[PDB]
């Protein structure tokens, strides 16, 4: 989130980068096929 | 206003339309009044950014 919203925390990716502590881990997106394409903001655009 | 300087100084060269210039003027007037910790202040700060 923007960090001006109440309760904002960084996106999932930053947590994985924080966790693996290397710049080049092996991210594994799982189960891409059934991603939720709704009116509330389609993540599938975000993946591009 | 120091933080907005990075905007103002640019504005000296790339002309500010009189509409846009007045709008940033009243926002510049409001911005100093606002409390440092209101979530509305961070929101209007990001908006003005």
């Amino acid at each position: 989130h923007r960090r001006t919203y109440v309760g904002a925390m960084p996106g999932k990716i930053i947590q994985c980068l924080k966790k693996t502590k290397t710049e080049n881990p092996l991210i594994l997106i799982d189960e891409v096929d059934k991603i939720g394409r709704g009116y509330q903001g389609d993540p599938s655009s975000a993946l591009l | 206003d120091a933080i907005e300087e990075k905007f103002r100084e640019r504005l000296k060269e790339l002309v500010v339309p009189k509409h846009v210039m007045d709008v940033v003027d009243e926002e510049l007037s409001k911005l100093g009044l606002l409390d440092n910790h209101s979530s509305e202040f961070n929101v209007t700060r990001n908006y003005l950014d």
